[PDB]
């Protein structure tokens, strides 16, 4: 379930991609991939939603 | 940020930290500071998320800033592979494939590429593109001790293909 | 020692390289100055890189 | 099994041409012999003044021998197009066609 | 200000000074911007900032729409004069964003009006040859779509027609692209196109 | 080579074979645009392996002949398999189930065992000093 905005969520199937030498994980949804430093408090607030959202 | 009161501080706090949700929602107000700080921090940066998020937030109203952004990243980084649809590697021609000529390299007009690697003249001749062949496209393949094959012959003609 | 190594990567490496020349096949289609040296940039630093000729790999300049 | 053994040192036309109207044929001619014809008009032979006249043959061999060999036709004329006198000629090239 | 010094941060003895909100939409930039973006001192960032913005200007008052109909003006006048220069540079790449059919019709204008070097020098794709033109006509699929000089031609510089036909293009491509792959041990993949 | 130098052979010579498709007779061109096809993708002189082509005429020659189809699988997963897309949109190719055979170059595994089983091996012969 990934909230593209604040009050709007979507069910999507994703990617994912986990390089734990450099600590980055890079998502592919809808075609497009996002990455996500480890290291940084904001990706990591975006992406915890959507990894503790999966199933 | 409904209000030009926190315009000055907030100018060096998102320099500070440009991801920033509070910072992002500065941006949102879409003022004259705000735009200008983000082109000044993307100018740097332009491979962060909150550039993305900047340039989806200017365009299609303020895409100057954006477009200045993205010029000055794009002259620093040369060898950015990213860069090479608004700046081509080509030493005379760098001007290769702006304007209506994005579309003749099918991987500049692309759904998988950001739009903020492309300028705003590149980005709106992106979806008057003309394309004839076959392309296959596979959002994902999770093959497991099996051989896969994806061929795609374009010809009309049926080919003498041994 | 060579045979466990042997065993461990050679059919990965091999299937991959196909992969890869098929793709730099398709990537070279068109593009006539994809088989000279540019230098790229990795984040963390410059390599001189280009499109093989025969095989379409990636090729960069050695040290 | 598979497929049989190619040869592709071996040019066959065929092979290119996917559009049955853009193969050269041989056709009957009722004015004189036999003439080859397709939707690019007939074989033509370059008159005098850069010309164009049908080829003519007095039977189906020779019509076969010279269409289908190495020599390459680049004399083309269609009744249709220069002339653009749309005679009995090409009434007769649309219905062979 | 102090000492006749302008500076950002406070300290004692210092003088504030304050303009006013957005006073680049009050048009009150556009005479110093205008007259301070010809020559060496023209920034590349704050002047086109500065026009693009122009272009999206605010109209709540009189004055501004005054002022920028006036820096239209001013701007037209200049750039026929001579648009190599990069303040009209900019002014006909704004111009082409507009995308309305008056900034195209003064496009139009000021790429005509210009001098006869010009023309031969960047507007080549324009004014194609006599021996372009006739062979042209052998070919279906428009001529800036294959003609030299209109493949790597300033596009600021293209008169309007040749900038939709550039776009009128259609371009072979054909790709067996993946975008993820998960490929294990034992397993292989093969693209082609042909 | 270059254009000039071709302009310059296709001018001194304009019925050479070679030099026929660039500089075709206003009757083939005429043809082409009547029939609706361009004469340069059905003009016999413009296949010939020699006939030397300007960079106009070879990139109005790659139009000729392509098709119009577009395959976008989802997320396909195949296992202990064998998968094989053609995108063959009814232009009359025949399925092929053609199975691509190669020189399997192997290099067999010889039964060494790990040489550091020579001392060990040693001490097993060792202890039939114990049954003396």
């Amino acid at each position: 379930a990934i909230f593209t905005d604040a009050s709007t969520v979507a069910s999507a199937q994703i990617h994912l991609y986990y390089n734990s030498n450099i600590g980055k994980i890079i998502m592919s949804l809808n075609g497009k991939k996002h990455t996500f430093n480890l290291y940084d408090d904001n990706d990591i607030r975006t992406l915890l939603p959507i990894l503790l959202l999966s199933k | 940020y409904k209000t030009e009161h926190c315009d000055d501080f907030m100018t060096g706090f998102c320099r500070n930290d440009p991801g920033n949700p509070n910072c992002l929602e500065w941006l949102r107000a879409k003022r004259k500071p705000a735009m200008s700080t983000y082109s000044d921090i993307c100018s740097k940066h332009m491979d962060a998320r909150y550039c993305s998020e900047f340039i989806r937030i200017i365009r299609p109203d303020y895409f100057t800033f954006g477009d200045t952004a993205l010029y000055v990243f794009c002259n620093d980084h040369k060898g950015n592979r990213n860069c090479w649809c608004a700046n081509y590697p080509k030493s005379n021609s760098g001007d290769k494939y702006l304007g209506p000529r994005v579309c003749w390299l099918h991987e500049c007009t692309d759904e998988s590429r950001d739009r903020k690697w492309l300028y705003y003249n590149q980005d709106v001749q992106r979806t008057r593109c003309k394309y004839v062949g076959c392309t296959i496209n596979v959002n994902s393949l999770a093959l497991k001790n099996s051989q896969a094959e994806l061929t795609s012959n374009c010809t009309r003609t049926t080919s003498a293909v041994g | 020692r060579i045979k466990n190594t042997v065993n461990d990567w050679k059919s990965l490496t091999d299937s991959k390289t196909k992969l890869e020349s098929d793709r730099g096949r398709l990537l070279a289609a068109g593009k006539d100055d994809i088989f000279e040296f540019k230098c790229v940039d990795f984040g963390a630093y410059f390599i001189a890189m280009r499109l093989d000729k025969k095989t379409y790999l990636p090729q960069a300049i050695r040290r | 099994g598979g497929t049989p053994a190619l040869d592709r040192r071996v040019q066959d036309v065929n092979d290119t041409i996917s559009d049955v109207k853009q193969k050269w044929r041989c056709v009957v001619y009722p004015g004189n012999g036999f003439v080859s014809a397709s939707i690019f008009g007939f074989q033509a032979e370059v008159g005098p003044n850069n010309t164009r006249s049908i080829r003519k043959f007095n039977t189906m061999q020779q019509c076969i021998d010279f269409t289908f060999s190495d020599v390459i036709n680049i004399n083309i004329y269609n009744p249709c197009v220069v002339p653009n006198i749309n005679n009995a000629e090409c009434q007769f090239l649309k219905s062979v066609l | 200000k102090k000492d006749g010094k302008i500076s950002d941060k406070y300290e004692e003895g210092a003088v504030l000074e304050s303009c006013w909100p957005d006073v680049h939409d009050t048009g009150k930039c556009d005479v110093d911007l205008f007259d301070w973006c010809q020559g060496d001192t023209f920034d590349r960032n704050i002047c086109h900032q500065w026009i693009g913005s122009a272009f999206n200007r605010s109209n709540r008052t009189v004055e501004g729409q005054q002022s920028l109909i006036n820096l239209y003006n001013k701007m037209q006048t200049l750039c026929s004069k001579d648009a190599s220069v990069p303040i009209c540079e900019s002014f006909l790449h704004h111009l082409r964003a507009h995308n309305t059919e008056d900034s195209k019709e003064m496009i139009d204008y000021i790429l005509r009006q210009q001098s006869a070097d010009f023309k031969q020098k960047y507007m080549r794709c324009s004014y194609p040859t006599r021996d372009k033109l006739e062979e042209s006509l052998k070919y279906a699929e428009p001529r800036e779509c294959w003609d030299p000089e209109c493949s790597n031609a300033n596009v600021n510089f293209l008169l309007t027609r040749n900038y939709n036909n550039l776009g009128l293009c259609n371009i072979v491509r054909c790709n067996t692209s993946v975008n993820n792959l998960q490929m294990d041990k034992t397993s292989s993949l093969r693209l082609s196109c042909g | 080579m270059t254009d000039e130098q071709i302009y310059a052979f296709c001018d001194a010579n304009k019925d050479d074979i070679r030099c026929k498709c660039i500089y075709p007779d206003k009757s083939i061109v005429r043809i082409g645009i009547d029939t609706r096809l361009p004469y340069y993708c059905w003009y016999e002189p413009c296949k010939r392996s020699d006939a030397l082509l300007p960079a106009s005429l070879k990139k109005n020659i790659t139009k000729c002949n392509v098709s119009d189809c577009t395959i976008s699988l989802g997320n396909v997963s195949i296992t202990d398999s064998k998968l094989d897309v053609n995108n063959v949109c009814d232009s009359k190719r025949v399925a092929t189930e053609n199975i691509a055979v190669r020189y399997l170059n192997q290099e067999i595994r010889y039964p060494i065992i790990d040489i550091k089983w020579l001392p060990i091996g040693l001490l097993a012969l060792a202890i039939l000093i114990l049954a003396f």
